[PDB]
């Protein structure tokens, strides 16, 4: 019945589940807080679940206490909960007594009811007078936020949305971010913890195939707690525990090939339909459909029934997702292609929409019009739209200028203006390359060179500033 | 006064529930392994899911059942603050169990309330995490915040579908002594839409109200359109014949036009005689005239010229 | 400055011309002592806003209107339903003396929504659950130009005023007025053009006029008003053009159709004008039989409904002409 | 240097050359700058309604809109998402294109539109007028009946019937023909007498008018790369430089006309979603694929009528449509089948 | 004085008429005295609401007022303030301390899902001290758990005899004047609803100058309803199916100005009409729904009203010409 992460608790600071990066400069800064004349009273940790927050904390406190208390044990963390049955600020006065000999570190990773707009103002009024305080001598004060949102305080409980401007911005209160467990230490830990549960392990025989299990483990998530409590799981249970394209692939022949154990075309519509609803609700099943019916007879069918299926899928995609259109545009697809099946089925091999490259292409194209214009602007003092670019400056202005960079590069007043073209910030290639055609996306590639082109644009834009 | 049929004679084992085989075979082989992880359970209500944990607690816990399990709605005070009470005065009392055994506690409905209170509810199963486990229910997977999906084990379930809507109705109308008739549970679970609920609710207004459970007196009480009536509407041979029954029997009584829309399209996706091609034709009409209906024009005129392009097609 | 269209409202009611038979129950009600809600319906331009707002002024006085009255349009249903409630809880300011003296203030204020045709049911529905709210302190006046979009059970709590079409007689000497007051010297047939472009509408024959006489003080000629900058500013395409149209249609030659819709094309002209001024050249044509009017106002009907959707005007354009050279 | 088309742009009313009616209409708006009205000029594309928009602004509040700057304003959606949404400024007046935001238009111009006001007047010229939603009308007609005293709206559009009758009645329109022939003629060899260009004769001048179809942009883009590609002397048989994606369009349409069939109607799809890849409007590749077609000589009426037809009718199913492959296929592949 | 619609609500369970089954089903209530939660579901203006009333008047007596309280699901308020009034109501304890307490909630149906389950927690909070019925039009836009701790009743359409003889009692105890195709018009418009019948009533009396000695006429009533008349509807149709363009075009222009009718309230009561029309071929029919379909689809999304009004016209005369 007990749990295996409560048994195997850290117990020292080496192996507390975090980066060193992070714990040397928590480390650092809460050294730094406890001196007499510090420079922050509240230190306010916030990131997501499983990153060893109140832990750290806890740890470090351990050693920590004993250093900086007074001459007048196991009070280190007087932590409050949120739901004791105007608490915070009692425990706020009294933990104002909790100095010199009576140190203790004060933790408040449960946090009261701050939903109601008069108790957020009351929180936030508490936190300004605890900053306020002249006290020179006041305990630690530390705050630990998890950040979680459903897509305001209803939508997010990240850390703005709990303090107002005067704390975020606060000259002396030092805000620090966590960061997921890496995937290394997790695993470090989960054939730690195994290695202390061999004895059962070896007992149920799982001991050869854990290997096999935890690799998935440390990849799913980087949260300490949730990953143990997977791997007792699987541990305990006695049997096989763990797609997406092997249904779409069935559904796509189906559709197209037809099945062979039920000849009715009806009943196959029906039962796939509410066996497998969501995955045809989304429409690049439509799409799918596009990219696949060509390969029908590999492609060896009259040019009507062509233009018939993509008639139907045209009117399917105007009748805007509802229900009725991927029923009809299905019936339609498997109708026409059963009227031309000859014998049997060839199934050929199945090819993704080629929408998602064809969006990236775009995001990439929008990228270097962006910056394209920005050159313009701060080198001629020119502003263009985004669609003359696309049709007129994307092809005329590249080659104009790729025509007076050779032009100067061969020379070394004429061409006193041809030479003038600088290579460095001079766009002289083609908007989005040249336009020859898309291959088929064969691979799965279900899906970045986008935040490196952003970060280029960024540079070049430095640039252009510095040159203006 | 009385109770309601639903509730009278809910299933008490797991054996008796129906429908998404692979869930049910895992929550029997948690059950026989004696360790009980934290849950989250998605799916449209009506389909065995709080039933499905109670019987799952039955079967792990036993005769310590209603001294271990506490069902609530987490916002009938509309109030997290007494919930959090409630929960602690629960896990809070000292109750002696067999080893490994853990009491249990459900907390429906989980999908109707802010990301901040999900955080709370997190660090209340972080508290009392040795003693107490949670089977947060709610409708969406995605809407329950991170942590509390990554903390636990999600539980996707679907509709029962028809057959086995019909089974558990044949064992109820067996247990109460009703008089039945096909085309009377045929419209029951045609009016159900895969609720088990509505389905009960259905039957129990049908017996309360009339006596033979027949399609006639199911609908008589059901409210929704007839979808005999729909089906001879569609099928009419005649055009004016197919017109004077919409007018009089389905325009004049009330009926919305996106609900005769929804009503003829859920009949011509079951029928026998129509080809296939005509079947979807007058799908192809039916979609068009709800999408001109969702756009607005929500009038008479709209459902005339969806009957007219059927009576054309079938020609 | 300021629009012609409010410098030159009518002031009282007796200013109102053409519309005798609703002046004349707006004065009885007006002398029984008690305002129940209105619904004026009417073609539009025609003095609705006009006989309403000078209604108010003979209630409540040149300087206390102001706080009883709000004016509302109706578009776009909670926004309106709150600056209703809003206004109409908010409580009535006390009169002054000189308004009590000469005018008997009622002791409720008014609220004119303007184009309430174009609300929806549940708009309609939500509206008449606001006046029976506030009946007893706030009076409706829906402005209208058909009575039968308003619900049945809205229109049966409203007083119904039915306004006449203006005879061309009172827009050319309302228009001919306006013009010798501003100082405005324009062609013969100009009004008369101006009229037949706003079919009749007060309000847009005022506007064009007034548009028309700023851009012949900016021209600086003679200042002589000419037919040409009336439909220029109106965005009416000129007759000859549409004259050429229909000669090449008649021709039938695919190819001919197409040069002459490419060059028209970069005049800039709007093609909906154009479709428009087809459609009363060939609906109001004795040369043309049955059938070729009855595939005309389809042909025009399937065009203008594909132009409202956000179509390329050019491929519009050249299937309507190719049609029509086909029939 | 700076490109031709900018580098001989008119910077003022008085050196405007085409259209002299409404160069003098606009000198005679700018001698009264306090009653200037809010103007809506539509027209072709290229013919230099932006370029008159600047002029006018230069008249009345001096030589000094044309220094621009540009600055990137971010602001919060309806879902509190973070949008953003760059803007042309200069001292006396600001340049926006609410189409780039798409259907949350109304919030940044609300914004946009608030903030102008709050900080004799400001001009705003509002690009791609014509492409704003309904809503987005509606908010630019409340601010105009609000915020009509501080801001004064310069609108310019190739088409004049999107927008809604209640801003066309509020706003003076002006209409803005394409320039002739002639007039683009008479512009190019004024760059050319300017550039040093030797011209074996003066049809190249005029071929390069007629190839550009009144867009002055693309004229003189033209006359620009072709004089740098001939070392800035050109002669009658230099070939005419046409933007590529028009070539690409134009074998599309041959090999449409030629080969019929299946596998084709694949080879053009991959070629629609090359052409849809570099952000090319789908409405403008399928009006310039059915203005190829009907120009091929060996297609008869009844093809020719067919094709306009089809054209017609899936331009309509892209409007009121969310993916334009489909309907781009489906066109290709009804004009196949009419054609074979 | 008092509205029309609540000066003749019925005051005991006797008064109602036309509800025979659930009338009898109910009065055994009265008698025991025991009242569960209950579901009033139909068609509107049936007597859902006077049955209620009627059964708490019969129950309570003249504890009426302190124990049947009267809410709108559609109240101007939020929704929220209708739940903290029904926990204030519920709450407080009973002044007079005897029997269960009434809450008639009207409009049920329009409520969002989420606002449902809330009646319901509400419901289940306060089943030993308060009892609710529920009104609403149809049952299954209802929550499942809602319609299960609420027992259902269904009323039935008013008989046209009921009508009737209810337009004849308020015009007997009114002194007012109908004639018999202002009577036959006002029940067609109402279709089945008394509300509006007897709203039109009253707003028609209002209207009139003398009511005294004044009989309302149909041209009356429909002026009150602002509906369409018939026989503008008529003289359109016959203009266009016996005239030339020229006629047909100013025929139908006249009367949408001079009457303020709309295209598409035109177009709905020329269909009407055409659906008593014996035609010959059947496609006729079929070319004429289909037709003025697409016309009034466009219509909703704008355009030119003079094209849309000769497309109307083009397109009854193309498919009538099948007639011969
Ligand atoms: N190696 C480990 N490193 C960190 N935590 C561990 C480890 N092994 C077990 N745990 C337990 O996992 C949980 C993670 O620590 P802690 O709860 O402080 O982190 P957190 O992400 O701030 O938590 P929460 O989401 O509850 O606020 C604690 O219960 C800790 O006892
Ligand atoms: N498979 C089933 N067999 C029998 N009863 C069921 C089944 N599914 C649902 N029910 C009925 O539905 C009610 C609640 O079930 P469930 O859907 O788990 O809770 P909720 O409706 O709150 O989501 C129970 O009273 C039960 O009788
Ligand atoms: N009956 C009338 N008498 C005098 N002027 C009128 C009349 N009707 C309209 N007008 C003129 O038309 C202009 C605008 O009227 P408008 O507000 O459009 O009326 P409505 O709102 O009824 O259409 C006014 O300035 C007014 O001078
Ligand atoms: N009157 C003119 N004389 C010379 N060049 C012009 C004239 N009008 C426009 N141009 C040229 O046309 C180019 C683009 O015009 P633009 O302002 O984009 O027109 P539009 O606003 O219609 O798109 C400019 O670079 C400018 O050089
Ligand atoms: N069954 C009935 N018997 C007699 N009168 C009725 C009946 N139903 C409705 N009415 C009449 O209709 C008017 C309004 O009824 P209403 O309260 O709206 O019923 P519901 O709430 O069912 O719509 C009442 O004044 C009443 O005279
Ligand atoms: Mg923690």
């Amino acid at each position: 019945g007990e749990q295996w992460y409560e048994k195997f608790k850290p117990n020292c600071l080496e192996q507390v589940a975090i980066h060193k990066r992070k714990l040397k400069d928590v480390q650092e800064a809460l050294d730094a807080m406890f001196l007499p004349n510090a420079k922050h009273r509240i230190l306010l940790l916030s990131g997501p679940s499983g990153c060893s927050k109140s832990t750290v904390i806890k740890e470090l406190s351990k050693i920590l206490v004993p250093k900086y208390r007074q001459n007048s044990n196991e009070h280190k963390v007087t932590e409050f909960r949120g739901d004791c049955i105007e608490s915070f600020s009692e425990f706020l006065k009294g933990a104002r007594y909790l100095v010199m000999s009576n140190l203790s570190l004060i933790l408040i990773e449960d946090l009261p009811n701050v939903f109601h707009i008069d108790t957020r103002r009351r929180f936030q009024q508490l936190i300004l007078q605890w900053l306020y305080s002249s006290e020179p001598l006041l305990p630690p004060l530390v705050i630990c936020i998890t950040e979680c949102e459903i897509p305001g305080i209803d939508y997010t409980f990240s850390a703005e949305t709990i303090m107002n401007k005067e704390i975020l911005m606060h000259p002396r209160l030092k805000r620090i971010k966590f960061n997921p467990i890496n995937s290394t230490l997790l695993k470090k830990h989960l054939k730690f913890i195994c290695v202390q549960n061999m004895k059962m392990l070896k007992e149920k025989n799982k001991w050869n195939k854990r290997q096999e299990v935890i690799d998935y483990i440390a990849q799913e998530t980087g949260d300490i707690r949730s990953a143990i409590t997977t791997l007792q799981f699987w541990a305990t249970s006695s049997g096989s525990l763990p797609e997406s394209t092997i249904s779409y692939f069935h559904a796509i022949g189906k559709v197209i090939h037809g099945s062979h154990s039920t000849n009715n075309d009806n009943e196959m519509i029906n039962n796939l339909f509410e066996n497998s609803n969501n995955l045809l609700s989304k429409e690049d099943f439509k799409l799918g459909i596009l990219e696949n019916y060509n390969t029908f007879n590999k492609g060896e069918f009259s040019i009507s029934d062509a233009s018939s299926i993509v008639d139907c899928l045209s009117e399917c995609d105007n009748m805007n997702g509802l229900p009725e259109s991927n029923e009809y545009g299905l019936r339609e697809v498997r109708k026409t292609f059963r009227n031309i099946s000859k014998q049997g089925h060839n199934h050929g091999t199945v090819y993704f929409p080629r929408e998602w490259k064809v969006r990236k292409l775009q995001n990439s194209f929008k990228v270097q019009a962006e910056d394209w214009l920005n050159v313009s602007l701060y080198k001629y003092n020119a502003v263009h739209s985004f669609r003359n670019i696309t049709l007129e400056f994307g092809y005329y202005a590249p080659l104009i200028r790729k025509c007076q960079s050779y032009k100067k590069k061969y020379i070394l007043d004429k061409f006193s203006d041809i030479m003038k073209v600088e290579n460095g910030i001079d766009v002289v290639d083609r908007i989005g390359g040249p336009i020859e055609a898309l291959s088929v996306e064969d691979g799965l590639a279900p899906l970045d060179h986008l935040e490196d082109q952003k970060k280029e644009r960024d540079r070049r834009l430095r640039m252009l500033i510095d040159q203006y | 006064l009385q109770l309601p049929w639903v509730e009278k004679y809910r299933p008490q084992v797991l054996s008796d529930i129906v429908g998404n085989k692979e869930t049910i075979d895992r929550l029997q082989q948690i059950a026989k392994d004696g360790n009980m992880p934290h849950m989250i359970i998605s799916g449209m209500p009506g389909i065995g899911k709080t039933t499905s944990v109670h019987c799952l607690a039955h079967e792990l816990l036993g005769r310590s059942y209603a001294d271990g399990v506490l069902e609530l709605n987490a916002s009938d005070d509309r109030g997290i603050d007494v919930v959090r009470n409630q929960i602690k005065h629960f896990a809070q009392k000292k109750l002696h169990l067999p080893p490994g055994k853990h009491k249990i506690v459900i907390l429906d409905e989980a999908d109707s309330m802010t990301a901040g209170a999900q955080q709370a509810l997190r660090r209340t199963m972080e508290l009392y995490s040795n003693s107490t486990r949670f089977a947060f229910a709610c409708n969406q997977s995605n809407k329950i915040i991170e942590p509390l999906q990554s903390r636990c084990a999600i539980l996707r379930y679907s509709k029962l579908s028809d057959e086995d809507v019909l089974k558990r109705l044949l064992q109820i109308i067996k247990l109460e002594d009703v008089k039945y008739t096909n085309d009377g549970l045929e419209a029951i679970i045609f009016t159900a839409e895969g609720d088990m609920r509505q389905a009960i609710n259905n039957l129990q207004s049908t017996v309360a109200g009339h006596g033979l459970v027949n399609a006639d007196n199911v609908f008589k009480i059901v409210d929704s359109p007839h979808p005999l009536i729909v089906k001879k509407m569609l099928l009419a041979s005649n055009l004016e014949d197919s017109i004077q029954i919409l007018r009089t029997d389905l325009w004049k009584k009330g009926y919305s036009s996106i609900d005769i829309v929804t009503t003829s399209f859920r009949v011509t996706k079951n029928l026998a005689q129509v080809k296939e091609s005509v079947r979807l034709e007058m799908i192809k009409e039916i979609g068009l005239t709800h999408m001109r209906i969702l756009e607005g024009v929500g009038t008479y005129l709209q459902l005339a010229s969806m009957l007219a392009k059927i009576h054309k097609l079938n020609n | 400055q300021q629009p012609w269209v409010e410098k030159y409202r009518p002031k009282n009611l007796d200013e109102v011309t053409a519309q005798d038979h609703a002046v004349t129950v707006l004065k009885k009600t007006l002398k029984s002592a008690n305002l129940p809600h209105m619904l004026f319906y009417g073609p539009p331009g025609t003095g609705k806003t006009s006989t309403i707002l000078a209604l108010t002024k003979e209630l409540y006085g040149p300087d206390l209107m102001k706080s009883r009255i709000l004016e509302l349009n109706a578009s776009d249903i909670s926004i309106v339903r709150e600056k209703v409630k809003n206004f109409a809880r908010l409580t009535v300011s006390k009169p002054s003396k000189h308004d009590l003296e000469n005018y008997p203030c009622p002791p409720y204020k008014i609220i004119i929504l303007d184009e309430a045709d174009s609300m929806t049911a549940d708009a309609q529905s939500a509206l008449r659950r606001t006046m029976e709210t506030y009946s007893g302190v706030t009076r409706f006046c829906l402005i209208c130009n058909y009575v039968t979009r308003i619900i049945d059970p809205l229109a049966s709590r409203c007083s119904k005023f039915r306004f006449k079409a203006l005879d061309a007689s009172n827009a050319i000497d309302r228009l001919r007025f306006i013009s010798e007051q501003e100082n405005v010297k324009c062609d013969d047939g100009v009004l008369e053009r101006i009229l037949d472009i706003s079919a009749g509408d007060l309000r847009r024959g005022i506007t064009l006029l007034q548009s028309a006489s700023k851009g012949a003080q900016y021209l600086g000629d003679g200042k002589n008003i000419t037919s040409t900058q009336v439909e220029e500013l109106a965005g009416v395409v000129p007759h000859d053009i549409l004259i050429e149209i229909v000669e090449k249609v008649k021709s039938g030659d695919f190819d001919e159709i197409k040069k002459y819709v490419n060059t028209f094309m970069k005049s800039g002209w709007s093609a909906a004008s154009v479709v428009n001024q087809l459609h009363e050249y060939y609906i109001t044509n004795d040369n043309f039989d049955t059938n070729f009017k009855n595939q005309i106002s389809w042909l025009l009907f399937t065009t203008d409904s594909r132009l409202n959707n956000g179509t390329n005007e050019h491929i519009q354009l050249l299937n309507l002409l190719v049609k029509i050279s086909q029939l | 240097m700076s490109l031709w088309v900018d580098k001989y742009r008119p910077k003022s009313l008085n050196a405007l050359s085409h259209n002299e009616e409404l160069t003098n209409f606009l000198k005679s708006l700018s001698d009264q700058p306090r009653d200037l009205p809010h103007l809506l000029l539509y027209g072709p594309n290229g013919t230099g309604k932006k370029t008159r928009c600047m002029a006018l602004l230069e008249s009345i509040f001096g030589p000094g809109v044309y220094r621009l700057k540009i600055d990137v304003r971010q602001f919060v959606t309806a879902s509190n998402r973070k949008l953003e949404l760059n803007v042309v400024s200069s001292p006396y007046h600001l340049e926006i294109t609410p189409s780039d935001m798409g259907n949350n238009d109304r919030i940044v111009i609300q914004e946009l539109l608030k903030e102008v006001a709050q900080m004799r007047y400001k001009c705003v010229i509002i690009n791609e007028a014509n492409s704003l939603t309904k809503d987005a009308q509606a908010a630019l007609r409340r601010t105009m009946e609000k915020y009509s005293k501080n801001i004064r709206l310069i609108m310019v559009c190739d088409s004049m019937s999107p927008i809604i009758a209640p801003i066309k009645s509020r706003c003076l329109l002006i209409r803005c023909p394409a320039p002739s022939d002639s007039e683009i003629s008479t512009i190019l060899s004024d760059v050319v007498t300017n550039e040093r260009i030797q011209l074996e004769t003066k049809d190249i001048l005029k071929r390069i008018a007629q190839a550009s179809n009144g867009n002055l942009r693309v004229s003189l883009l033209m006359l620009e790369s072709m004089a740098l590609n001939n070392e800035l002397a050109l002669k009658s048989s230099s070939p005419i430089i046409k933007p590529d994606w028009i070539i690409v369009i134009h074998k599309l349409t041959r090999k449409i006309v030629k080969e019929r069939s299946v596998n084709s109607l694949i080879e053009c799809r991959a070629v629609l979603y090359d052409l849809l890849a570099h952000c090319i409007p789908a409405n403008i590749i399928l009006k310039e694929l059915t203005f190829s077609l009907l120009d091929v000589e060996t297609l008869n009426t009844t093809n020719k009528s067919s094709i306009i037809e089809y054209s017609s009718v899936f331009d309509e199913r892209l409007s009121l449509g969310n993916k334009a492959i489909f309907h781009l296929e489906g066109f290709i592949a009804k004009v196949m089948c009419c054609l074979d | 004085n008092l509205p029309w619609v609540e000066k003749y609500r019925p005051e005991t369970l006797d008064e109602v008429y036309g509800q025979n089954e659930v009338i009898t089903t109910v009065r055994k209530f009265v008698d025991e005295g025991k009242l569960p939660h209950l579901l009033f579901y139909g068609p509107p203006g049936t007597g859902k609401t006077s049955t209620i009333v009627a059964l708490a008047r019969e129950i309570y007596g003249k504890n009426y007022s302190n124990m049947v309280l009267e809410l709108n699901a559609s109240d101007d308020r939020g929704i929220d303030v209708v739940r903290n009034q029904i926990k204030d109501f519920a709450s407080t304890r009973q002044i007079f301390s005897k029997g269960f307490k009434l809450i008639i909630l009207d409009e049920a149906d329009a409520m969002t899902n989420a606002a449902q389950n809330a009646l319901r927690r509400v419901i289940e909070r306060y089943t030993k001290n308060t009892r609710f019925c529920v009104l609403a039009n149809y049952a299954h836009k209802l929550t499942p758990a809602l319609l299960s701790r609420c027992t259902r009743f269904r009323f039935q359409p008013l008989p046209q005899e009921a009508i009737e003889r209810r337009i004849a009692n308020v015009l007997v105890h009114e002194k007012l004047k109908l004639s018999p195709n202002a009577e036959k018009a006002l029940i067609e418009l109402s279709n089945g609803d008394m509300r509006r019948v007897l709203n039109v009533l009253q707003s028609c009396k209002a209207t009139l100058d003398n009511p005294d000695e004044d009989e309302i006429s149909d041209d009356v009533i429909y002026e009150c309803c602002g509906a369409p008349r018939p026989s503008d509807l008529k003289a359109v149709l016959k203009s266009i199916l016996e005239d030339d363009w020229g006629t047909a075009h100013y025929t139908l222009n006249k009367v949408r100005s001079a009457k303020g009718l709309a295209l598409i309230d035109l177009i709905e009561g020329i269909v009407k009409i055409l659906e008593d029309y014996e035609l010959q071929n059947e496609e006729t029919r079929v070319h004429l729904l289909t037709k003025l379909a697409d016309i009034e689809y466009s219509i909703s999304k704008g355009g030119n009203d003079q094209i849309q009004g000769s497309a109307v016209i083009g397109a009854i005369k193309a498919s009538f010409e099948n007639e011969t």
